[PDB]
């Protein structure tokens, strides 16, 4: 849909104007959540080579806590900036389009008849 | 006023004090039923004193005391309903009861589940003064139902017993064919008068109430033992001889017949409703006494006698005289 | 009493051939009664209906539903 | 604590709750604003509700 | 609603934490807890509902069935600490842990404000209840069970999918709060047909339907005793909740959609408790009964009146009760005599009074005996059926026959008549299996003091 | 049976009669609010709208 | 023959080896424990104050207020003159008819 | 109890017929 | 206790106890009895627990719903508007159900206060309360259970196109 905006700039990952935007937390839950799946993932690593699951090799277990938030932090980066430019380029098509795109002249429901459909 | 109402509602507390007695309990108990008997004595003592003022001046009253629901036009109260109907019925019922239970503790006396028994026929008369009191149709059913299963839980009494169980549970199945009735006229009444209550039912006064009232006969029908519904009747002799004193001659199967006394001013303007009821109490009262003409078991032979006197009552129901109706069943 | 229990649930479905007599007993009381509840009801509430929006049907205090 | 494990449901409770009233703060665009429920600040009053 | 989910999630490292002996006191003791704090939902409002956030809202209808599906998870530990006493430590928290997982999914279905969250976890509650019943039923039907359960309810469940993401990209939606706003009546069309297909069968499956509800007596049947209390006391309700969160945007097209529909179930309960009266499997009768019970709730929600939708949730609530407290019994007498036969074990009033006592209770609460709930939902919903159509009357009360007779003879074949001689195992009744019919029954019979709290968002 | 229903009533009670010993004790003493024309200016707060003090309690603390 | 498997194992009656048993566990201190742990946390706990808290639940749904809200409208309507309810609920001087 | 002793299919030979009847516990004759 | 206007009963006229038998009857003295043995003490307590009580006045209040603007002059698909216009119209709905539960309870205690003369000695209460019925089914009925003020406002208009079409063939 969007691959003409990412095509003059290609292959960044974050373009100069994301850094306009908002970055995530590092509270974010989206993040703490992608943590919480590096800490799934050190639970599944010492239970398939046969570990005990919570005590064994803490240091494993924390850098796949590290790595996945430390990735998932910049996922979160660029997800927030695709939106970012969806929502511009739809706000700059709307005004430069305003003929497409009329103001509805809203009628309150004094004039607006709706058909009654009795329920007996 | 201050003393009717407190004395009212004295007498069915003080008898439902034994049912907490029981299910409050530790010890092996030193004569529970002489408990319930002096209990119920007293109830009867304590009913005699709304009786007699009423007898003074005629005094009615209706102790609408806690709101139970709201369904948005129907307000469901525990409503009672102190008039001439449960001013009379009321001592009758329980001066029988008393007699019955002193019997019982006689009779019974072999049985080790004794205090069941006295627990069981006093949870009866509870659901039987629910009935004859209530002022709205769903207490009126909760007394209806209850007595039904303490029918069941009382023919069922030798529950090692097949034909026992038979006749409860075919007491049951002619009684909820009755309570498609009684729930047919509880909808008309809702739908149509927007209400539960006596008062509102009386006030509004329908014209076209066919099918209420028929609704009302079919549930006479199967609580009082009408033909096409008798059968139950004389199968629930097969429960205990104070099970069939108490609820299956006397208190128990006249609520059909007191429920179309109850509804006598509908009744009074219905030829239709008058004419099923005289054809329906003719029927009956034909029936079951010529069969008690040859039996032989002797309490099928007053099964019978007590169903051919219902059919007695559903007939002077029908000639529109319900106080004669109601006197019959107190006398 | 194990073989008259699996007789009477288990064995039913792999001793079932569709043929005439099943068929016809099961369009007579699997959908006949369907069908005859259907237009019994859809009969009434017409009739209900067209009274109702004719002015005729007594709805005088029915305000529950 | 050797009854650590019977604060694990309850703090988690607790924590719940906060987080409650911590998003009730995010929802509060029309504090003292609704037609229905608006009104003057009393003294020693900033917040209609918390 | 995230004071509720956070300890239901907190309940998985209290069991995958705690000593191998204390596993079921621990997680029965928080999850009472968590059902003690169930109650804080009723601030309920006569006019708006309590909405929490952008994401989660409590009506008196979803609130109800979210302090039923709090209450039943420590009732749904009790009754299977016995039978997984033997079971191996890992498999029992496993066990526990999927019983978590779906008080977690119900508790954020019945709360979900937009539908098609309401959607995914409608559906993320298929995946513990099949892995309940596949890895902890008894018998060798439990997979082709699994199958049944799984596969009516997909093949019901992804039109609900496409109609829903259709409601979203047509009214621009999902939020159910929006929807109360923003609903535009649906006109006579056969695109509007299937639309209103595709928004009911799904839930039509889950209440069951009947014609639609094989799955059901094997589901219920072959599960262990907490996949049936479950099964029966809350995941048909999800197809209740879940109409009367959709026929909102379902008019005026219902009021002719209805009609083949409420014939399938006002015969169907006619069917359905017929067939209770010839089963010879006591949990497969408890099972079509649950059927019986569900076709009255279809009924009163497509008929869409207020005493219909009150009933409705009364029944919905009720019978959540009862028929857990049914499982209930009848998985006490299987843990002694080992077959579901409901003839091999008679007269057990002689061995067990007390229980037979509970027998009794859960008969009379079955059969709707005044003023239970069970009666007060049966009853609102005759009433509004009698409104609907005078003649349906006929067809409730030969029902409310019929469901005596199954009651009572389910009372009198297991309870009365004269004892099995060769049956010898026949234990006293345990202090924890009489605690499980009295946390069944007594909640059942004080909500008859107070029946305002489970008549729904419109009481 | 009689030990489940021992302990059932013991259970029950363990907490009840302290509960219905605390309601008489709020009704009698603490006792029942009264119904009031609002001053002018006054704002109540939302649990000044009830009648009983464990209503008034329960909103002013959970609701 | 048929392959190599245990045998089914009896099962097990928990008042052998403790009359005492309350259903729980084999274990008689955790029996009990789990016996307490059930009947306070259920009993004590859930269902009594449970019941107090729904007995005492502030006008669950504004229905008392309306009863009084409806007791204020009635007698200002009785005493006025004015009829006890319009059988419009929206004022007709605030409708558009469409026209015909 | 296996799989023999369960009830199964119509018999049509008479081998199947007094199989069906010694699985039932009755004459060949009654059956 | 309540309000008499909104609660009407008419003033009691018993008649004096003209005794025309020697016979004393057992109700007077049972009735003292019940003054002495019940009524005393109970009143004892009662200004007991009613001197607690005045031991601390403390006060509950009304709630009073300001009018907001209705369904008629929100705009449409506009939420912030028609959802007050919405909850009004809860609140409206729910004091209506009172209104008519205030009447029938009227009605039914006229009926039982009139006793046996109550057809005739209760038109006005049946009136009034066939008044109120038929606003309540004019207004209410036939909504849903999915009722809106969408829905009542479509009702409303539904009705006034007949009665102005009843109106102008009528002329
Ligand atoms: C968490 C979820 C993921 C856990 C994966 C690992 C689980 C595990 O190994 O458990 C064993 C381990 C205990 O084992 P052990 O005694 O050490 O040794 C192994 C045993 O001997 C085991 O004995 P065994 O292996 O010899 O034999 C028994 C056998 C028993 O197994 C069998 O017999 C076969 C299976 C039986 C039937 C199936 C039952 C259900 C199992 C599958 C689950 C399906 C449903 C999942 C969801 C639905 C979708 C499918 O196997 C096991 O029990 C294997 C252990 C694994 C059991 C649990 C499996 C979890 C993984 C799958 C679910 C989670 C991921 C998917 C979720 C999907 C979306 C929701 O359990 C735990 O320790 C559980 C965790 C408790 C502490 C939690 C602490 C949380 C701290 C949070 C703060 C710090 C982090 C901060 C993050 C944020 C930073 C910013
Ligand atoms: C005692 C032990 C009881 C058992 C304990 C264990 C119970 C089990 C565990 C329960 C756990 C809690 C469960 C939740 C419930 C919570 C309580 C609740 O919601 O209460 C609601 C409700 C309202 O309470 P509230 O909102 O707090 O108070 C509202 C007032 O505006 C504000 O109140 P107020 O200020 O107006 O009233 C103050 C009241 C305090 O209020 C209370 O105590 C009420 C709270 C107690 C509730 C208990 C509920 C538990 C269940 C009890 C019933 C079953 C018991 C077992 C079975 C018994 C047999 C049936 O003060 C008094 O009681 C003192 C007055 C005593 C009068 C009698 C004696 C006077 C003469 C004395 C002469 C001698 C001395 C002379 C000299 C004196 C010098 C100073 O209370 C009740 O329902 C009370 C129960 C009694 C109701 C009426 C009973 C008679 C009705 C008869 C007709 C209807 C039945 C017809 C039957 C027909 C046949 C079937
Ligand atoms: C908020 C405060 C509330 C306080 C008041 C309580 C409100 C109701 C709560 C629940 C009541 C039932 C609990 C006891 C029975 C269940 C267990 C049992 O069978 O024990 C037998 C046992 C005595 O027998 P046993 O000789 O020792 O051994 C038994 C034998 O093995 C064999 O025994 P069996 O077969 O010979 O005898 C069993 C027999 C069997 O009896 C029957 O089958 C006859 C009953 C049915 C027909 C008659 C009644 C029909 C309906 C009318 C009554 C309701 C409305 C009345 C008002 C006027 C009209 C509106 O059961 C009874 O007679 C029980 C009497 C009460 C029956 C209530 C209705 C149950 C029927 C089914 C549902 C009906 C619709 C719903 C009604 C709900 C009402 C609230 O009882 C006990 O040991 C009592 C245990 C402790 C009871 C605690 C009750 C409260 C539970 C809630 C706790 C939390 C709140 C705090 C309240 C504390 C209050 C102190
Ligand atoms: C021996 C123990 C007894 C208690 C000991 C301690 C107290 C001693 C005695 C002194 C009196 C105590 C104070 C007075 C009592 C409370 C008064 C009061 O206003 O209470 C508030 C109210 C009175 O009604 P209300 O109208 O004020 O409030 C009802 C609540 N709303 C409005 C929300 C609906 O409640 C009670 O009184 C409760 C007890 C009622 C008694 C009867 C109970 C019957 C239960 C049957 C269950 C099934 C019924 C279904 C069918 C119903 C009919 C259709
Ligand atoms: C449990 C088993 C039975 C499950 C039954 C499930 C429901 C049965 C009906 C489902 C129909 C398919 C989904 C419909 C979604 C409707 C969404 C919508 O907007 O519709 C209007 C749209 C209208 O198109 P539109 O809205 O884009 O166009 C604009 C509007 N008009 C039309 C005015 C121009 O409908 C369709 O496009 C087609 C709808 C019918 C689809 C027919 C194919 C499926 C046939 C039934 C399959 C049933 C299940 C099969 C599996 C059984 C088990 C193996
Ligand atoms: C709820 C949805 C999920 C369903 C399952 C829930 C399971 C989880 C359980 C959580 C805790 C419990 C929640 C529900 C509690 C319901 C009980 C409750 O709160 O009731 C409030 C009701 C409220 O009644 P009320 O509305 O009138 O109260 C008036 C309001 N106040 C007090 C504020 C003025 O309490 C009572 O009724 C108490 C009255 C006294 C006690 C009862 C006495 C009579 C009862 C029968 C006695 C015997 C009579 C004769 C019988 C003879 C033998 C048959
Ligand atoms: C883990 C992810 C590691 C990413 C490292 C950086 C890679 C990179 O620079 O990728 C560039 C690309 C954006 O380039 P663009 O031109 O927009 O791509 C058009 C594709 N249709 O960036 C991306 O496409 C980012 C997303 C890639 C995700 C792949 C794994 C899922
Ligand atoms: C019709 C008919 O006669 O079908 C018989 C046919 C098999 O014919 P057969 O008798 O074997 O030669 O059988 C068939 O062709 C299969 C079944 C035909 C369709 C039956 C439709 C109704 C089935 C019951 C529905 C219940 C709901
Ligand atoms: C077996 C298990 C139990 C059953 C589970 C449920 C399965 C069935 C679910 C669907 C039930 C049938 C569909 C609902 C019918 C509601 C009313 C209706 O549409 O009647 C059929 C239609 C009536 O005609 P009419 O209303 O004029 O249609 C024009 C619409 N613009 O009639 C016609 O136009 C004639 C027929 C046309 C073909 C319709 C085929 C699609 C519907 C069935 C699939």
């Amino acid at each position: 849909m969007m691959t003409g905006r990412q095509a003059r700039a290609p292959l960044q990952f974050l373009p100069d104007e994301a850094r306009s935007l908002p970055p995530p937390k590092l509270t974010d839950p989206r993040l703490a959540y992608i943590g919480f799946l590096g800490y799934c993932s050190g639970l599944i690593d010492n239970a398939i080579r046969r570990r005990p699951v919570l005590s064994a090799g803490l240091h494993r277990q924390f850098l796949y806590i590290t790595s996945f938030v430390f990735v998932g932090y910049y996922l979160l980066k660029r997800q927030d900036y695709m939106y970012a430019v969806r929502d511009h380029d739809m706000f700059s098509y709307i005004k430069s389009h305003p003929e497409d795109f009329p103001e509805k002249d809203k009628k309150t429901y004094r004039e607006v008849f709706e058909e009654f459909h009795p329920v007996r | 006023m201050n003393l009717f109402s407190s004395l009212t509602l004295v007498t069915l507390i003080l008898l439902t004090m034994p049912i907490a007695a029981i299910n409050f309990n530790t010890h092996k108990f030193t004569n529970y039923p002489l408990y319930v008997k002096t209990t119920i004595s007293c109830a009867f003592i304590t009913s005699m004193i709304p009786t007699m003022m009423f007898i003074h001046t005629g005094q009615e009253m209706i102790i609408s005391n806690w709101h139970w629901l709201t369904i948005q036009t129907l307000k469901l109260s525990l409503s009672f309903k102190m008039d001439f109907f449960s001013m009379m019925f009321v001592p009758v019922a329980l001066f029988v009861t008393w007699s019955i239970m002193e019997f019982s503790m006689w009779y019974m006396h072999s049985d080790p589940n004794i205090n069941q028994f006295f627990k069981y026929l006093l949870l009866f008369l509870i659901t039987m003064l629910i009935l004859v009191t209530a002022n709205n149709l769903f207490q009126l059913f909760i007394g209806w139902e209850g007595v039904g299963i303490m029918s069941f839980l009382l023919i069922g009494w030798w529950y090692g017993r097949t034909d026992a169980n038979t006749a409860a549970l075919q007491a049951i199945l002619y009684n909820r064919i009755g309570d498609i009735g009684f729930i047919l006229a509880m909808a008309w009444f809702l739908i149509n008068l927007n209400t539960w209550d006596l008062q509102q039912i009386f006030m509004l006064n329908p014209n076209d109430s066919n099918l209420p009232l028929m609704g009302l006969i079919l549930a006479a029908t199967g609580k009082s033992a009408q033909f096409g519904l008798h059968p139950w009747l004389p199968s629930a002799m097969e429960g205990p001889t104070p099970v069939s004193a108490l609820l299956h001659s006397s208190t128990m199967v006249v609520a059909g017949i007191f429920l179309l006394i109850r509804f006598y001013p509908l009744t009074e303007n219905n030829k239709f409703g008058q004419s099923i009821m005289l054809c329906l109490g003719a029927m009956t009262t034909l029936f079951t006494a010529m069969c008690a003409l040859t039996q032989n078991d002797i309490k099928k032979i007053i099964a019978f006698s007590t169903s051919s006197q219902l059919g007695l009552m559903m007939v002077t129901i029908g000639i529109n005289q319900p106080h004669l109706a109601f006197l019959h069943i107190c006398t | 009493l194990i073989r008259w229990t699996c007789a009477r649930s288990a064995n039913v479905y792999p001793n079932f051939r569709p043929n005439t007599k099943t068929s016809l007993l099961g369009a007579l009381f699997g959908i006949g009664p369907l069908i005859f509840w259907y237009y019994v009801f859809k009969t009434d509430r017409d009739r209900k209906e067209k009274l109702i929006q004719e002015g005729k049907l007594d709805r005088t205090f029915n305000i529950s539903y | 604590r050797d009854h650590w494990i019977h604060v694990l449901v309850p703090v988690g409770f607790v924590f719940g709750y906060y987080l409650d009233r911590k998003n009730d703060e995010k929802l509060a665009a029309f504090r003292n604003k609704s037609l229905l429920y608006k009104r003057e600040l009393k003294p020693q009053e900033e917040v209609t509700w918390k | 609603m995230l004071k509720y989910i956070i300890p239901t999630m907190m309940l998985m490292p209290l069991t995958w934490l705690s000593k191998n002996s204390m596993i079921w006191i621990n997680t029965t003791l928080h999850s009472l807890l968590i059902s003690l704090t169930s109650l804080l939902l009723l601030n309920q409002f006569g006019d708006n509902s309590l909405n929490f956030s952008l994401t989660f809202f409590s009506d008196s209808l979803s609130t109800p069935l979210l302090i039923l599906t709090m209450w039943l998870l420590p009732l749904m530990l009790m009754a299977s600490q016995h039978h997984l006493s033997k079971e191996n430590l890992a498999r029992k928290k496993l066990f526990i842990s999927m019983l978590i997982l779906l008080q977690l999914f119900l508790i954020m279905t019945f709360t979900a404000t937009e539908l098609i969250f309401f959607y995914i976890m409608f559906e993320a509650t298929l995946v513990p209840t099949l892995i309940i019943i596949t890895r902890w039923g008894n018998q060798t039907e439990r997979l082709n069970a699994g199958l049944y359960f799984l596969f009516y309810t997909l093949a019901g469940s992804l039109p609900l999918l496409v109609a829903l993401i259709y409601i979203q990209n047509t009214m621009g939606s999902l939020n159910f709060l929006i929807l109360q706003y923003w609903v535009q009546p649906m006109p006579n069309s056969w695109s509007n047909t299937f639309m209103w297909l595709a928004c009911m069968m799904a839930f039509m499956v889950k209440m069951p339907l009947y014609g639609l509800h094989l799955w059901l007596p094997k589901a219920h049947v072959e599960a262990p005793i907490a996949g049936s209390m479950v099964l029966a006391a809350i995941l048909l309700k999800l197809g209740g909740y879940g109409m009367m969160r959709i026929t909102l945007l379902l008019n005026p097209i219902t009021d002719f959609m209805a009609y083949p529909f409420i014939m399938l179930s006002l015969w169907g309960m006619i069917m359905t408790s017929s067939i209770c009266l010839r089963q010879t499997d006591l949990k497969s009768l408890i099972a079509y009964s649950s059927v019986s019970h569900m076709a009255l709730v279809i009924v009163a929600i497509l008929i869409q009146t207020p005493w219909s939708y009150m009933g409705a949730t009364a029944l919905m609530i009720a019978h959540g009760l009862t028929s857990s407290m049914l499982f209930c019994l009848a998985n006490s007498n299987y843990e002694r005599v080992h077959s579901r036969t409901m003839i091999l074990a008679r007269g057990l009033q002689t061995l067990l009074p007390l229980m037979a006592a509970w027998w009794l209770l859960a008969s009379l609460t079955n059969l709707a005996l005044p003023p239970s709930i069970n009666l007060i939902g049966e009853l609102f919903v005759v009433m509004s059926t009698f409104s609907w159509s005078n003649i349906t009357i006929i067809l409730m009360g030969l029902n409310m026959v019929i469901t005596a007779l199954y009651s009572l003879y389910m009372l009198i074949t297991t309870q009365r008549g004269k004892h099995t001689h060769h049956i010898n195992n026949i234990l006293p009744s345990f202090t924890r299996e009489n605690a499980l019919m009295s946390l069944h029954m007594l909640p059942l019979l004080l909500l008859s003091l107070n029946p305002k709290i489970i008549l729904g968002p419109l009481y | 049976d009689k030990r489940f229903l021992k302990l059932l009533r013991f259970y029950i009670l363990l907490t009840g009669i302290p509960v219905v010993i605390g309601i008489t004790l709020i009704n009698v003493f603490i006792g029942e609010a009264e119904l009031a024309e609002i001053p002018e200016g006054y704002v109540p707060e939302h649990w000044e709208y009830f009648k009983h003090p464990i209503s008034r309690w329960i909103a002013r603390t959970f609701f | 023959l048929r392959w190599q498997e245990d045998p089914e194992p009896e099962d097990e009656n928990l008042y052998e080896k403790n009359p005492d048993s309350h259903g729980y566990d084999k274990d008689p201190a955790v029996d009990v424990w789990n016996m307490r742990v059930v009947f306070f946390f259920g009993f004590s706990i859930v269902l009594v104050l449970g019941s107090t808290f729904v007995a005492y639940l502030p006008d669950y749904r504004m229905q008392e207020w309306a009863r009084r809200e409806a007791e204020r409208l009635v007698k200002y309507r009785e005493a006025h003159g004015l009829p006890l309810m319009e059988s419009n609920c929206f004022d007709p001087s605030k409708i558009q008819l469409p026209e015909d | 109890i296996t799989k023999d002793m369960l009830p199964g299919p119509y018999p049509k030979t008479p081998e199947e017929r007094a199989a069906a009847a010694k699985k039932y516990n009755m004459r060949v004759e009654d059956y | 206790s309540w309000d008499k206007d909104v609660y009407p009963e008419p003033p009691r006229r018993t008649p004096a106890p003209s005794p025309q038998t020697s016979l004393p009857n057992p109700i007077t003295y049972l009735t003292k009895a019940f003054d002495l043995l019940v009524d005393r003490p109970v009143t004892l307590v009662r200004e007991f627990i009613e001197r607690q009580h005045a031991k601390n006045k403390y006060y509950y209040y009304h709630r009073e719903f300001r009018r907001v603007p209705d369904i008629t002059e929100c705009h449409e698909k506009d939420v912030l508007c028609m959802f007050e216009a919405e909850m009004q119209w809860k609140r409206d709905y729910k004091v209506d159900q009172e209104i008519v539960n205030i009447i029938q309870e009227r009605l039914k205690a006229c009926q039982q206060r009139e006793g046996e003369s109550h057809r005739q000695n209760c038109a006005k209460e049946l009136q009034q309360f066939t008044q109120v019925v038929k606003a309540y089914q004019d207004r209410y009925h036939d909504l849903g259970a999915h009722y809106s003020a969408r829905k009542c406002l479509a009702k409303q208009k539904q009705r006034m196109l007949a009665e102005r079409k009843a109106t102008k063939e009528a002329a």
